[PDB]
């Protein structure tokens, strides 16, 4: 019966360099006309060198970044503690992903 | 015999190990019990063995209340009564909300006593040293006693005494019950009834007995009821200044 | 070598298996705890013994809460008491979320007291072995329970246990005939402090730390705390007062 | 026999030991490692002038640069090739990228434990431990060469050089005098196969001895047969004018 | 422990076939005897009843035949209640065959199932084997009449002459002689009829003490018509013969 | 339980189950293969000094798994059957997933893992049956003679024996057969496999059982009849030297 | 807990004998004297109920049960045993003949879904049989009057007559030249009464047998006090009362 | 799926007095506009001192109240007599988690000798709410000025009896889903007491 | 005898202690010694790594399992394993769900439950392995001993491995000194090396191959290897 999901709004760009790579996102998060924060990011630097940000509906945002966190972790763990690609990191999210189409 | 200690098979004795010794090991708290039925009543009296002034008096108890009008004493270790006490609690309540009518003694004592044989039966479960005494007076069977003993047999009685001293608890009831002609109390009316049992037990067991020495359970038509301290009190106080 | 001491799948001829009668004589060489039943509470205090300059005061504690009313120590083997109070746990949160209400003593008692049972009917799962001295308040007064291996429980008034039993005992029971139950809760910390000093002399090889708590109706205001700061250096003046010093 | 819960005074199952005396029945295998490479040699051995060459399994792909070479039964290691197969192929799918050679081991090796019918979120159902040690050598970009060897007891040590078999006490210490930080793989290959004939009490051939080695050249190359057979003839040259 | 009173007997033995199989065959040659006999134009069987006497019902000698199909039957020797668990099994089967395919159970099809779970048996669990051997006597329009037994170890066998059960060495020896290939139904019979009067010592043999039955073409069928004879139809062909044993 | 110590290293390393496993084979009867280039010999013992059999009713030596894959084994009949079962599901599975008719040796992997498999964990007890699984993968003139024992290993080999008697065949393939050069005759190749099974079987024509398979399916059996007349010509070889 | 007895119970030797078996075999033989006669004109079961403490009633304690309106039974050996085996003998009775085929079973079906307990629980390990022999009486239209013996082994027999419990052989030799092939129900329950007095005596008095018949009913207690659809159920038990009026006619 | 669906009086309610709690009641149920039922026992046992006003959909209420009459049976044996916080919260676990088929609208009042007489409503959707005294059903809303005004602690039995026989009464005749007779329950330590009083009697009086 | 109370998990003495006990006690011993002290602002570990054969190369045995803790072991190494991957998902799960960071003592309970379940089966087992876990929450300094035995205690300073008893008198002496120096990593670090050197009187000390490991309120979790070492020795 209920869907609560809708979607939210906010802005991100991705530019990739020569030696370098930006990612830049705003820090207005909002529902409708509400403001529901000026502050906060939907952006978050998740470590080894990989920057993230999954930018629409908060509900869902939110989880995958606390599942994606510890999903690193345990890589980390398990492998000697090697770095985390942004060609690993992007493999994985797409399986967390995947694991949520239904 | 057979070797049921070891393994789960039988004796051509016909009677195991399990089953033999759960015969003997009853009574290691040196206790006793009777019931008889009136007319019109069921009471219970049973030694209260309250050893030592580091417990409370009135938390040692023998005699549980299992429904609204089934009492249930268990005659054997403690652990092993609480055990039979929690089992017999459940199949109570549960026959109640399935088939719509409260528990009586024999279906209770039935339910028991096809558990006990399956655990006789089991290689993965050990079987209790329970005799249990199912007591009420029942809507439809009257007065009742039956009482289960280990092994899985149980059957009905006229009344009954459980202890090392049952012995000479029952020449006194069957004294009695001759002599009247019937199998139950002529008197009706359960303080009577009470105060009679005590004599009965006084005599057999050859000590006067206190309140704290005695614990009561009262049974009548569509309810249940234990007798406390100062009501104990008011049935011996009788007995002591007769002859 | 029998299969009544090695197997619990059978009944023995002395009614209970000897691994069991075996939890009951190892609690008693064990570490001593008592539990004061009075007219409007009950104290706790359990023995911690001293071993090296290497441990900590008062970071390790024995006496755990369950709720936030009941407290509970044990004797005796370490992990068993672990084990029967996460049990314990899960058992007390089941009943405030399911009547909405803390959870009674005799209810408690029952409750942890079929588990300790069940344990105890298997020929290849582990008894219990602990003597869990536990009690707290609720909305007909105090009570003091105590718990054994064989899954043996009734409510006491007074209680002991340990290697000084014999001595705690009989300080324990004079004073407690001495007063109405145990007269005032706050009297009766100091009295637990000598019991367990008095326990103490039995053991001299060996240091001590007194532990006390407490869980008084109208004097924690229905909750089990620590017995701690001056309610402690008191308990500990009346001690070292009558035991020399 | 013997429980599952049976320890020995030292902490150590009876039959976690009793594997461990098999490995060391069966064949010889010798791994030394460089930062040239390392460079593997088994005896595969024939069983008879009729059994065929390669179809009998002593030098095994994991994956395009692992390799593992195995001493006790040929079938027990089977299960533990099987799987280690899977977490290689399963690591790459999810990270698009190698796993380490000590990640891959550790894989192996807890389940390798196990035996009972225990659990504690490890899944414990087997009858027995495998009878079976391996010699698990990779590179990886991190660490480069390495060489890991593999007790089917649950236990890993992190080695540069080392030999099982009943040959162990030779090959072991002639590795010790052997080693050195860097040396030529064709040098290597040669030095392998001098230190098989030694501990090897018949003529050293090419049907019963497999080569292979680890580049980064070109990942996991099995070092073949007839090119193998040349080496072992100027052998014979070089070692009787020391003589 | 109790992981030590594990029996372990459904392990090999060094002489390449379980210990509690090797045992179990004996207590089959130590039970009732069947016989089989497969014939030209049909196939007789016949079983010596174990214990026959006023008190028992003499007129029933279905306590060892039973048909499974319309046109296979199996003989028992063993015991009745390792029996029943294979008998219907097997039933269940012949009706999944028959349901799959659009066709009846060709004769080793049904008997290599009903070995396999005997097998089966102590390959899955530990637990015992049975005690129970079979002929079976069948027809099947790809090979003509079949006749097998099974035994529990999973190892069968066809025969155009065999006994099982006791005295399996006399009964086989005097078929192997008397054996041709031109004779009938009733040839059969009194071949049969001889046979088992060589192994029974008596004044007489009489006909309450015999189960009987013969599956033949028939002259209601192209078929295979399944006789099951009763006490009463045992008297007659007794005196069809004139051997009155 | 059963879940446990049905199989477990001695200290002396033996294994109780397998060891006594091994000795099932010894006793039955005797089965062995031999390659030629372009052919497989599979011949056969079946051992009855009984005779109120046929072999309609006997179950046949040589099984077929496949029309191009056969399976011949020695041992007990009960466990083999059970073998037998998971090696037609394991071809038609592979011919399903794959689309390939099947390579002889996937399915050699198959059966020889299953025998693994009840040794290393308990629940089940091992087999005592020792395999040989033989046939043509496709697109291929060259002949696959494989092993499978029920410690669960395999491995490929040019003329193999097991059963009773295997040291007398195992001289004979020995001195008379080469991997190096066995026979290129269809021929000589059955001339061998008689030689062999004619010193052991104590008897004729009429308790040796011959299957010749030649590339991808062709399979004929050759009779008692065909049989007997290499036998008339082998007593006339051997009264060169009598 | 579980998987420690997982070996059968029972194994072989080369007696072939199971050892639980002949164990309880034995058990039997040393219950009461119970026994059946069919009497080719119904079928007639007489036991011994009695006491076991001079306070213990006999009139709480039956071994007569009904397994189904029309099917009976009767036992020696353990108590326990008896009843924990008829709940389950009651359970495929009812679910898998009423519902299923909607009648009531048919003996020997029901004689072989009994037998299948019992030497399933002697087949699976950790367990034991049921250490009692079952004497099952029924009627049906089709079989006529019938009598089965099912043993502790769960081989089950056909028995014209039978006795079973303390005074066997004798019981049922005295019996069988007293059976005829066309007997009366009133001289078959005399017979009955006959035997248990051989048995017994300062104990036996009608109020302490309990005997049941196959064959003579009450309409009045199957709802047919009005006009039928049938007749209904053929067994019917008596009371004590009508047995030890008979006790003086003997 | 319920095919059809059934109806209970709506007015319903529990007062506190002098000693304890009277327990007050119309009873009647209906499926559509057939009278199912002119009489009802609705005036339900929970426990012995413990009753409960059922109300909403009879099918679901009794359903539910079979199920509490199980939890409290077995509360007791074990665990003490209960409460009626201890009551009203097992009626409510069950209406919550099964508030996607269940509706009842459930007054439980029972007597303690040491809490007085207590009343817990668990409206539809199911929470519990501790009041001094209840009304509930959808006829509540038009007596609450009469209720709450009215209303008295320690008011005289007869005094409460009257006053519940004509809090009713009043209600049943605005109120068109309501009907049949006023049955009463009263609770104190002495024990159960049970009235009944007809159509003819309670309109009148 | 020793069958009665050996692999039998649901046996008691009345002494409590089972042979499966006294053995697992011994294990501890056979693996290498690794020492604990603490202040209250630091908790360190020195461990000696020393290899088992002559070819085998040096990898780390202390491990750490989270941000603010870790263990070192000493004993059976496949038991050390599970344990270790018990608690690394038990930390997560933590964090993820309360935002739970551990303290010693709530782990340590975990951990005597979960060898307690494995001790009323006898298709499980009892344990053959001590471990000092060290961490530094927000109730300061922590090192812990966990013994197989269910025993914890959280204490100042100890040992285990083999020859515990050279270092728990250098340790209950150098007690009062360590315990009041707060702020300052040095010391502490300097006095754990000459610690386990009286642990050893025979077995060699290695001047590259120690691991010491801290962990404190100015240090996130850290091990020093190599070099790093040198300036303690």
């Amino acid at each position: 019966q209920f869907n609560p999901y809708g979607d939210n709004g906010g802005t991100i760009l991705g530019i990739a360099g020569e030696d370098f790579a930006v990612l830049a996102g705003d820090t207005r998060n909002i529902t409708d006309y509400s403001i529901n924060s000026r502050y906060e990011p939907k952006v978050f630097d998740c470590g080894d060198n990989i920057v993230m940000s999954a930018n629409g509906f908060a509900a869902d945002g939110d989880a995958l970044v606390k599942r994606f966190k510890n999903s690193v972790k345990w890589y980390h763990f398990d492998h000697n503690d090697k770095k985390l690609s942004i060609n690993s990191a992007a493999r994985n999210i797409q399986h967390l992903l995947y694991g949520k189409r239904f | 015999a057979g070797y049921d200690r070891h393994i789960t098979i039988f004796s051509p004795e016909g009677r195991l190990y399990q089953v033999e010794y759960a015969f003997k090991a009853t009574n290691q708290t040196n206790i006793n019990s009777l019931a008889v039925r009136g007319k019109d009543c069921t009471v219970v009296i049973s030694q209260k063995k309250v050893p030592d002034k580091l417990l409370d008096p009135t938390t040692v108890s023998y005699i549980f209340c299992i429904s609204r009008t089934i009492g249930m004493v268990v005659n054997g270790p403690i652990p092993d009564a609480r055990n039979a006490a929690l089992r017999a609690k459940a199949e109570a309540a549960e026959f109640r909300y399935k088939y719509g009518y409260d528990m009586p003694c024999d279906v209770l004592a039935k339910r028991m006593a096809n558990l006990s044989q399956i655990y006789t039966q089991r290689a993965y479960m050990r079987p209790l040293g329970v005799i249990l005494t199912f007591v009420s007076v029942d809507e439809e069977l009257g007065p009742s006693i039956y009482k289960t003993d280990p092994a899985g047999y149980y059957v009905g009685y006229k009344a009954t005494a459980t202890g090392p001293k049952q012995q000479e608890i029952t020449t006194n009831l069957e004294n009695h019950f001759k002599k009247s002609k019937i199998d139950h109390i002529n008197e009706e009316s359960w303080e009577k009834v009470v105060e009679f049992a005590i004599t009965h037990m006084i005599d057999a067991l050859g000590t006067e007995f206190s309140k704290n020495d005695l614990e009561v359970g009262v049974a009548t038509k569509d309810k249940f009821f234990t007798l406390s301290a100062e009501n104990i009190e008011e049935r011996l106080v009788a007995i002591a200044e007769q002859d | 070598g029998t299969g009544y001491d090695l197997s619990n799948s059978v009944f023995s001829p002395d009614g209970r298996n000897f691994q069991v009668e075996y939890a009951v004589k190892a609690v008693e060489n064990g570490t001593t705890s008592i539990g004061i039943k009075c007219n409007d509470g009950v104290v706790f205090a359990v023995e911690k013994l001293i071993t090296s300059k290497l441990l900590v005061p008062q970071k390790n504690v024995k006496i755990q809460v369950v709720d936030r009313h009941i407290g509970c120590v044990y004797s005796g083997l370490i992990p068993d008491g672990r084990h029967l109070v996460n049990r314990g746990r899960e058992e007390a949160a089941s009943f405030k979320k399911l009547y909405k209400t803390p959870i009674p003593i005799p209810a408690f008692a029952d409750r942890l007291g079929q588990y300790v049972q069940a344990h105890t009917l298997y020929n290849s799962v582990r008894p219990f072995g602990v003597s869990t001295i536990f009690g707290g308040v609720d909305k007909n007064g105090a009570h003091l329970y105590m718990l054994e291996p064989s899954g043996s429980y009734w409510g006491y008034k007074g209680a002991a246990t340990g290697k000084g039993r014999q001595s705690a005992k009989a300080e324990l029971e004079k004073l407690v005939d001495h007063h109405p139950e145990g007269l005032s809760a706050r009297e009766a910390v100091k009295q637990a402090a000598k019991i367990i000093y008095l326990a103490h002399e039995d053991n001299k090889e060996k240091d001590f730390e007194l532990e006390i708590s407490w869980c008084s109706l109208s004097e924690t205001n229905g909750l089990h705390k620590f017995v701690k700061g001056d309610l402690l250096q008191e308990a500990i003046d009346f001690a070292q007062k009558e035991i020399n010093g | 026999d013997r429980g599952v819960s049976t320890f020995s005074p030292e902490g150590r199952l009876f039959q976690v030991e009793y594997s461990l005396e098999a490995i060391k029945l069966g064949s010889t295998a010798i791994g030394i490692a460089t930062k040239e490479g390392v460079v593997l040699g088994v005896e595969k051995r024939a069983t008879s002038p009729l059994l065929e060459s390669d179809s009998i399994e002593k030098i095994v792909e994991i994956d395009r640069h692992i390799g593992c070479a195995m001493s006790g039964l040929t079938a027990d290691a089977r299960s533990m090739i099987e799987h280690a197969r899977t977490a290689a192929v399963t690591h790459n799918l999810y990270y698009d990228e190698d796993i380490n050679v000590e990640s891959l081991t550790q894989s192996v090796c807890d389940l390798a434990l196990r035996f009972g019918e225990g659990a504690s979120g490890e899944e414990r159902l087997m009858s027995r431990p495998f009878g079976v040690a391996l010699l698990i050598a990779g590179h990886d970009a991190d660490d480069g060469y390495q060489l890991f060897h593999a007790e089917p007891s649950g236990t890993f040590y992190r080695y540069n050089a080392k030999a099982i078999g009943s040959g162990s006490e030779g090959a072991q210490a002639e590795l010790l005098n052997e080693w050195h930080s860097s040396l030529t793989l064709k040098e290597a290959e040669l030095l392998v196969l001098k230190i098989l004939k030694q501990v090897m009490e018949e003529k050293l051939d090419e049907n019963n001895a497999q080569l292979s080695c680890i580049t980064k050249q070109d990942g996991f190359k099995i070092y073949d047969n007839e090119k193998t057979a040349e080496l072992i003839k100027e052998l014979k040259e070089k070692e009787a004018a020391e003589s | 422990g109790s992981r030590r009173y594990d029996s372990r007997t459904t392990i090999f033995s060094p002489e390449g076939r379980l210990y509690q199989v090797e045992y179990a065959l004996e207590s089959i040659s130590h039970a009732g005897t069947a016989i089989g006999i497969m014939a030209s134009d049909g196939i007789v069987l016949a079983a010596e009843r174990k214990v026959t006497s006023t008190l028992l019902e003499q007129d029933t000698s279905t306590e060892k035949l039973y048909k499974l199909n319309d046109k296979i039957a199996v003989a028992v020797a063993g015991l009745t209640a390792d029996a029943e668990i294979l008998i219907n099994t097997a039933r269940i089967h012949a009706q999944n065959y028959l349901k799959t395919y659009n066709e009846d159970i060709p004769v080793e099809i049904l008997v290599r199932r009903l070995s396999d779970i005997k097998q089966g048996y102590t390959q899955h669990g530990g637990l015992r084997p049975f005690g129970v051997s079979f002929i079976y006597a069948g027809y099947d329009d790809r090979y003509g009449y079949q006749l097998y037994t099974s035994n529990p170890s999973g190892n069968y066998t066809g025969w155009k002459a065999i006994s099982v059960g006791a005295n399996t060495s006399a009964a086989q020896t005097l078929l192997q002689m008397d054996y041709k290939d031109d004779m009938k139904v009733d040839d059969a019979i009194e071949l049969a009829l001889k046979t088992l009067s060589k192994t029974t010592d008596s004044s007489a043999l009489t006909y309450d003490r015999l189960e009987f039955a013969t599956i033949r073409k028939g002259a209601n069928d192209g078929e295979v018509y399944q006789k099951i004879f009763k006490p009463q139809e045992i008297k007659d062909i007794l005196v069809k013969t004139g051997i009155t044993k | 339980g059963y879940d446990r110590a049905l199989s477990i290293f001695s200290p002396d390393g033996h294994i109780f189950q397998v060891e006594y496993a091994l000795e099932a084979v010894k006793r039955g009867t005797c089965a062995v293969g031999v390659k030629g280039k372009n052919c497989v010999v599979l011949g056969c013992e079946r051992r009855s000094t009984l005779k109120l059999q046929d072999t309609r009713i006997t179950p046949s030596k040589v099984s077929k798994i496949d029309s191009h894959v056969v399976l011949s084994f020695s041992g007990l009949n009960a466990d083999s059957r059970i073998l037998i079962e998971k090696a037609r599901v394991e071809a038609q599975s592979h011919r399903l997933t794959l689309e390939d008719p099947v390579t002889v040796e996937y399915l050699t992997r198959y059966v020889a893992g299953v025998q693994q498999r009840y040794t290393q964990s308990g629940g089940v007890r091992p087999f005592g049956v020792s395999t040989l699984i033989a046939g043509f993968d496709p697109r291929d003139d060259e002949p696959k003679l494989y092993q499978t024992e029920p410690s669960g290993i395999y491995s490929s080999w040019s003329a193999q024996t097991i059963g009773r008697n295997s040291k007398t065949v195992r001289e004979f393939l020995e001195k008379n057969y080469d991997r190096k050069e066995p026979p290129a005759t269809v021929e000589e190749c059955v001339k061998l496999t008689v030689r062999s099974l004619l010193e052991v079987v104590q008897t004729g024509a009429k308790n040796i059982e011959i299957t010749v398979v030649k590339p991808d399916s062709d399979i004929v059996a050759l009779s008692s009849e065909e049989i007997n007349q290499y036998v008339t010509q082998i007593e006339q070889e051997k009264q060169e030297q009598q | 807990m579980t998987d420690r007895y997982s070996f059968s119970l029972t194994t072989f030797s080369p007696s072939g004998k199971l050892g639980q078996i002949d164990y309880a075999l034995t058990a039997v033989k040393q219950g009461v004297t119970s026994l059946g006669i069919k009497a080719t004109n119904g079928v007639v079961i007489a036991t011994e109920k009695k006491s076991s403490s001079p306070l213990a009633m006999s009139e709480t304690l039956s071994k007569v049960s009904l397994l189904t309106p029309d099917i009976g039974a009767v036992y020696s050996g353990m108590g326990p045993d008896y009843r924990v085996l008829v709940d389950k003998s009651r359970k495929v009775a009812h679910t898998s003949y009423k519902r299923i085929y909607g009648e009531y079973p048919p003996t020997k079906l029901l004689v072989s879904e009994v037998a299948k307990i019992m030497q399933e629980a002697t087949q699976s390990g950790g367990v034991r049989p049921f250490g009692v022999s079952l004497l099952i009486a029924g009627h049906d239209e089709f079989n006529g009057f019938s009598l089965y013996q099912v043993d502790p082994s769960g081989s089950y027999f056909p028995w014209k007559a039978t006795a079973i419990g303390k005074g066997s052989v004798a019981a049922k030799t005295f019996l069988e030249k007293r059976w005829n092939d066309e007997l009366e129900l009133e001289d078959a329950i005399h017979i009955a009464l006959l035997t248990l007095k051989e048995s017994v005596e300062g104990e036996f008095n009608g109020d302490t047998i309990e005997l049941a018949i196959i064959g003579d009913e009450n309409p009045d207690l199957l709802g047919y006090t009005g006009i039928p659809t049938d007749k209904g159920p053929r067994f019917r038990k008596l009371t004590s009362q009508e047995i030890n009026d008979r006790l003086e006619a003997l | 799926l319920k095919k059809g669906e059934v109806s209970l009086g709506t007015s319903i309610m529990a007062v506190t007095f002098k000693d304890g709690v009277i327990l007050g009641a119309d009873s009647r149920t209906t499926t559509g506009a057939y009278i199912a039922n002119r009489v009802t026992d609705k005036l339900t046992r929970v426990h012995d001192k413990i009753w409960c006003c059922r109300s909403g959909s009879a099918a679901d209420t009794q359903a539910i109240a079979d199920i509490v009459q199980y939890h409290l049976e077995l509360y007791t044996s074990q665990y003490g007599t209960p409460s009626t916080e201890t009551a009203a919260s097992v009626f409510k676990e069950l209406c919550y988690e099964n508030k996607d088929n269940l509706t009842a609208g459930i007054i439980v009042a029972g007597y303690d000798d040491k809490n007085k007489g207590e009343v817990y409503t668990i409206p539809l959707g199911g929470s519990v709410h501790k009041l001094p005294y209840a009304i509930a059903g959808s006829g509540s809303t038009f007596i609450y000025g009469y209720c709450d005004k009215n209303f008295r602690e320690n008011m005289s039995k007869e005094e409460t009896v009257d006053f519940i026989k004509h809090s009713l009464s009043q209600a049943i005749k605005w109120d068109g889903s309501s009907g049949g007779v006023i049955r009463m329950v009263v609770l104190t330590a002495a024990g159960v007491e049970r009235l009944i009083f007809y159509p003819d009697e309670y309109e009148q009086l | 005898f020793r069958n009665n109370y050996d692999g039998d998990t649901v046996t008691f003495s009345p002494t409590g202690r089972l042979f499966q006990v006294e053995y697992a006690l011994e294990a501890i011993k056979q693996g290498s010694v690794t020492v604990g002290l603490r202040s209250n602002t630091h908790a360190v570990l020195v461990a000696l790594k020393r290899n088992a054969d002559e070819l085998s190369s040096y990898q780390k045995k202390i491990i750490k399992c989270d941000e603010h803790m870790g263990l070192s072991l000493a004993g059976l190494a496949p038991d050390a394993r599970v344990l270790s991957n018990y608690l690394r998902q038990q930390c997560n799960y933590s964090s993820l769900v309360f935002n739970r960071k551990l303290a010693v003592e709530r782990a340590g309970h975990l951990l005597c439950d979960k060898a307690q379940k494995n001790t009323q089966s006898y298709g499980g087992r009892p344990y053959g392995v001590g471990l000092l876990i060290i961490g530094y929450d927000k109730s300061g300094a922590h090192l812990l001993e966990f013994q197989p035995s269910g025993n914890v205690t959280e204490l100042y300073g100890t040992a285990i491995g083999a020859r515990s008893q050279g270092a728990k008198t250098y340790l209950e002496r150098t007690l009062d000194t360590f315990i009041k120096i707060d702020g300052n990593p040095d010391e502490l670090i300097k006095a754990g090396v000459e610690a386990i050197s009286q642990s050893l009187r025979d077995e060699s000390l290695t001047v590259d191959n120690l691991s010491i490991a801290i962990v404190g309120k100015d240090t996130p979790f850290t091990i020093y290897d190599g070099e790093a070492v040198a300036k303690y020795i």
